């Protein structure tokens, strides 16, 4: 399942 | 001077760091990488002093050129800072 290929991390940021 | 000129900011943490929001910036995006301003959050330095506005573009993070850096890399390197802000920007659209 996890710890391998792709996760969800392509959206929007602020700082 | 050309409109979309490259400049460097030398700032530091005051209220907090920046106060700005970002759009895109993933696997490639703008040019040979690159991250883009979405809009300014009216709570911080970017508003107050007046340094960055809508559609401005970033280049280097403390001297170093981010050739092909992803959104995760760009965001992580923004929050793993501390006090001081050295960066290089390219101006987006024309102010005046």
């Amino acid at each position: 399942f996890a710890d391998s290929e792709a996760d969800e991390n392509e959206q929007v940021s602020a700082v | 001077p050309k409109p979309g000129d490259i400049f460097e900011v030398e700032l530091a943490k005051n209220d907090n760091s920046l106060g700005i929001s970002v759009t895109g910036g993933v696997n490639t995006s703008v040019r040979h990488g690159g991250i883009y301003v979405k809009a300014v959050i009216p709570q911080g330095a970017a508003e107050s002093d007046g340094r960055i506005h809508k559609g401005d573009r970033v280049l280097a993070v403390n001297g170093v050129s981010l050739e092909g850096a992803t959104h995760k890399q760009a965001v992580e390197t923004l929050r793993n800072t501390g006090q001081v802000v050295h960066l290089l920007l390219e101006k987006g659209q024309s102010p005046t």
